[PDB]
């Protein structure tokens, strides 16, 4: 399994002293600030340490360990989970879920006040499959492809006669159907 | 045997393969009033519209022209007196009368085989059939004779033509050909519908006074008192029902007995008409043969 | 010896930075062979909580399969990054080829729109918007064939959805983008598309300027000069696809059936075409084949790469091939365009949920009345849009809407209703829902 030892620092000679080459000195490739090494690792817990331009150092954006006489080393812990993506990705989403059932409560506006207006309704919305005339020719059942935008938001028409009438475009497998409902008030 | 391909192509395709990309499908309330849905139907331009029971929360039945042919016979009474359970009657109210025989929903699922469809609408004697999602509950799309000989239209050239398709229609005899109802020129509206309730035919050939067949009578035809709100007169002959709409009419389309039983197919599939009048040699009328009559050939007996 | 290696592959010479992560080349030590290796450091998906969108990116692409998009062959998990393994093309940026030639040739500048749109159709076929289409961001190979890559500003389509985020090059963002405007996306694309379009034949942007809000103001007007050396019809497929409103803008049906995009394309690049059904695969297709034959995928191809077609499982392929021409040819038959006779029985205008004159702040209170009148249970998500759910007392089931508050115009507001989906019936319980809530607010 491959693992990465990448030196953001700066420095013209780095070398890279770990637990799984017995604490010897193994020379990075430069490009430009990068120092990197790309080790066969197996699963576990991995103790190394950085050496640049002739002294020990570590890198600190990464997890160390300090032994009892004072020397500080950076560890790694090769997980199962770092192999696949998929499994990494399900690990990392985890880590990002930082700082809400339903409910009877009405929300309060906002912090102080917000003032906050509402987003401009979209002119794809205004595109009423109902509206639009498709011709003597065809049946009268037939209509034209929607757009996936318009999909599931109702339509309604002004209440006449004691008579509610109400619509909405829904998809049926690769097939649209538009519903016309004629329920009274 | 080449026989029995259009039968097992009805059993491979699923009803889903002839609902429309994009279709319109108009629902009513039991709760709603008669009146405003027959205009409903007019409005959207459909001919049925299945029944939504609010308190059962289940689709009872469908709404179609039969149930406007039904009020108006039972109801009339006169041009000087307005139909009262034609303008207040609810569909619940109407339903509580004319079904009480309490029938239930004869609907089919949209991957259920066409074969299945077919045989739905010819032994329910239905013109009709809602297609029901079983996952969602939600109706999809009107199954009709007419969309099931137009897809079946589309794959004559993929499968291999049967030796009855090559036959004549005096061969096979397909429709009907004896105890034909028919309606004069002169005949009002309020005999012809009832004829539609007694009989329980579909269309009525209108017979000139020499004794040719003028034009076709249909259940269809009945919608337009409705649309013209020419309803409460129902005095008025059939001729008088039908001069308005006569223009783009094009009721009476003839078909021979010497001629095959594809250009047969593809005349009804082509004009979109539900019937052709069967006539002979002499132009003279022998019979009708349907959407429905055609589909039984095709499918239905082997 | 000291080699930087990942998969077999030398990691050699930086090609370029783009939305997330860095572009290196890498090469085989046996065979020479190149890649482009793309880079994502975990730590910093980490910061800029870019999980998902790294996650939908990868899915995608694993999915893709066009000759018009960069493949992605695999890719390699380590602890601390991620290394996607991409195919590599010699040729480089198309922007570096404008630049070099001046302006691209009629003959050319048509063959690689259409190459273009091809890639661009094939993401919106599968829910898909790139929102980054640029010169930059095509690549080109050593045969000249355009090539789409960075997906890191893409995004999914779903079903009464849209989307708000501004993304891309301002001289490449649509109006809507720049105005931070809700939009479908589709339609964005097709601007960016209109904009690489008339780079490639002026050599030149048809919005610049050195002035950031002058430059944004040249993009809402929609103004650009057409040179003389352009002929009227390329002109107005351009005037067409760099349209303001979105709904006025074409669509990609609409450049397919435009003359100058007509010319000389190749009957394989776009579906429903001659020869597409017989050289490009349907990826539906072979997965209702696999459930059919209890069969892998790889034993369907090699029926269907085999020397003959009267092999069991081409031909099982073919019939479901040849059906959906069939259904697709007929188009009168599925969609809407003497009278038709059911027309011979034949207004009120329809409009979109309740609209109000009342200050927004009103309007929040009047819906928290009306669901509390009829036992409605929401989720508080937004200020302006809520997720409602009520409980059927006949069937036993649960009925999600989302609500929504709009700006129509500087005195109206819109509240907008959606079904949310997962005996009874799911659109009814919808139209009851509304019902309720309507007959209540009013
Ligand atoms: N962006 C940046 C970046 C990297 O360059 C690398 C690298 C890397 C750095 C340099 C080299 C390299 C070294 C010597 C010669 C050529 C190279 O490409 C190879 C890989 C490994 S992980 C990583 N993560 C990053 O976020
Ligand atoms: O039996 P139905 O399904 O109620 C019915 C209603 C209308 C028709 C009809 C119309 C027409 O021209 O042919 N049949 O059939
Ligand atoms: O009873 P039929 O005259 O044989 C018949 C055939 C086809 C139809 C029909 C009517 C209709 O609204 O949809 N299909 O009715």
């Amino acid at each position: 399994r491959p693992t990465v030892f990448r030196w953001t620092g700066g420095g013209k000679e780095v070398y890279l002293s770990g637990s799984f080459n017995n604490w010897s000195k193994l020379p990075l490739t430069r490009s430009h600030n990068n120092f990197v090494a790309i080790l066969d690792l197996p699963e576990g817990e991995h103790q190394y340490k950085f050496f640049v331009d002739g002294q020990w150092t570590h890198d600190p954006s990464e997890p160390i360990v300090t032994s009892q006489l004072g020397t500080v080393n950076n560890i790694i812990q090769v997980k199962k989970t770092d192999f696949e993506v998929f499994d990494a990705l399900m690990v990392d989403s985890q880590k990002c879920s930082d700082v809400g059932p339903y409910h009877q409560e009405p929300y309060v506006c906002k912090p102080e006040e917000r003032f906050r207006a509402p987003p401009i309704l979209p002119p794809h919305l205004l595109q009423v499959i109902l509206n639009k005339d498709t011709g003597i020719s065809c049946d009268p059942a037939l209509l034209p492809e929607p757009n996936h935008v318009m999909l599931n938001h109702l339509y309604a028409l002004s209440i006449k006669d004691g008579v509610m009438v109400l619509s909405a475009t829904h998809r049926y497998k690769k097939k649209y159907v538009t519903t016309l409902l004629y329920k009274p008030i | 045997s080449n026989n029995s391909v259009y039968t097992s192509f009805m059993k491979s395709h699923r009803c889903y393969d002839l609902i429309p990309t994009s279709s319109k499908l108009v629902v009513f309330d039991t709760s709603l009033q008669v009146k405003k849905a027959f205009f409903a139907l007019v409005t959207n331009g459909v001919r049925a519209a299945p029944l939504w029971d609010s308190k059962k929360q289940s689709f009872v039945g469908m709404l179609t022209i039969t149930d406007f042919i039904n009020i108006l016979h039972r109801y009339y009474k006169s041009a000087l007196v307005q139909i009262y359970e034609l303008e207040e009657h609810k569909i619940e109210t109407w339903r509580e009368v004319y079904l009480q025989s309490f029938k239930p929903l004869v609907c089919i699922s949209p991957n259920a085989s066409l074969f299945d469809a077919v045989s739905s609408l010819i032994r329910n004697k239905i013109h009709r059939l809602p297609v029901i999602d079983p996952e969602s509950g939600n109706t999809l799309y009107i199954l009709t004779h007419k969309r099931i000989l137009k897809f079946l239209k589309l794959f004559i050239t993929e499968f291999p033509k049967p030796e009855f398709m090559s036959k004549s229609l005096e061969e096979l005899q397909i429709g009907t050909y004896a105890n034909i109802a028919m309606v004069r020129t002169t005949t009002p509206v309020y005999v012809a519908l009832g004829i539609f309730v007694q009989h329980r035919v579909s269309a009525l050939p209108v017979v000139d006074e020499k004794g040719r067949v003028v034009d076709i009578y249909s259940k269809f035809d009945v919608i337009n008192l409705a649309a013209e709100k020419t309803y409460n007169n129902l005095d008025v002959s059939v001729t008088k029902a039908l001069q308005h709409r006569s223009h783009y009419f094009e009721g009476v389309l003839k078909c021979y007995l010497h001629e095959t039983l594809e250009t047969i197919i593809n005349r009804l599939v082509e004009a979109e008409v539900h019937r052709l009048v069967v006539v002979d040699e002499n132009d003279v009328v022998k019979g009708i043969v349907s959407l429905s009559d055609i589909l039984q050939a095709l499918v239905l007996t082997g | 010896d000291g080699r930087v290696k990942i998969g077999h592959y030398v990691l050699g010479d930086t090609l370029g930075v783009g939305t997330f992560g860095k572009v290196k080349i890498g090469e085989h030590q046996l065979t020479g062979h190149k890649v482009a290796v793309k880079i994502l450091n975990r730590q910093k998906i980490r910061s800029l909580d870019v999980v998902g969108k790294i996650k939908r990116e990868i899915q995608n692409l694993k999915l893709f399969r066009h000759p018009h998009i960069i493949k992605l062959y695999q890719v390699i998990s380590t602890p601390t990054d991620f290394f996607m393994v991409m195919e590599y093309v010699s040729g480089g940026e198309l922007f570096d080829y404008i630049c070099k030639h001046g302006r691209v040739e009629e003959m050319e500048a048509r063959r690689l729109f259409q190459q273009i749109l091809s890639a661009v159709d094939y993401c919106h076929r599968h829910m898909v918007v790139h929102r980054d289409l640029k010169p930059e961001n095509v690549l080109l190979d050593a045969h000249m064939n355009a090539k789409i890559a960075d997906f890191g500003l893409s995004n999914m389509m779903s079903d009464g959805e849209f989307l708000r985020t501004s993304c891309g090059s301002p001289n490449y963002a649509a109006p809507e983008v720049i105005s931070g405007r809700l939009y479908a996306g589709p339609e964005v694309d097709i601007w960016s598309c209109g904009v690489i379009l008339y780079a490639l034949l002026c050599g030149t942007l048809p919005f610049d300027d050195e002035h950031v809000p002058t430059l944004f103001k040249k993009i809402r007007g929609g103004v650009f000069y057409i040179p003389e050396y352009l002929n009227r019809s390329v002109a107005t497929l351009l005037m067409h696809m760099l349209q303001v409103d979105p709904l006025k803008r074409a669509t990609i049906k609409d450049i397919r059936e435009h003359e100058w995009f007509k010319q000389d394309l190749p009957s394989y690049l776009f579906p429903e075409d001659p020869s597409y059904d017989a050289n490009v695969i349907d990826d539906e297709a072979v997965k209702e084949v696999c459930e059919k034959f209890e069969c892998t995928e790889s034993e369907v191809m090699n029926s269907l790469y085999s020397g003959d077609p009267q092999d069991q499982l081409a031909v099982a392929y073919h019939l479901i091939i040849d059906n959906r021409r069939i259904m697709n040819q007929a188009s009168e038959f599925y969609l809407a365009s003497r009278p038709h006779p059911e027309r011979v029985p034949f207004k009120a205008k329809w409009h979109l949920g309740i609209r109000s004159q009342s200050k927004p702040y009103d309007i929040m209170a009047e819906v928290y009345r009306a669901m509390k009148q009829l036992d409605f249970e929401w989720k508080v998500v937004n200020a302006y849009h809520l997720r409602v759910r009520r409980k059927n007392p006949v069937t036993g089931n649960y009925v999600k809407m989302s609500l929504q508050l709009y700006l129509v115009d500087n005195r109206s507001y819109l509240l907008d209703f959606k079904s949310i989906d997962d005996l009874g019936s799911h659109t009814m319980d919808f139209f009851e829902m509304c019902a309720s809530l309507i007959t209540t607010l009013a």
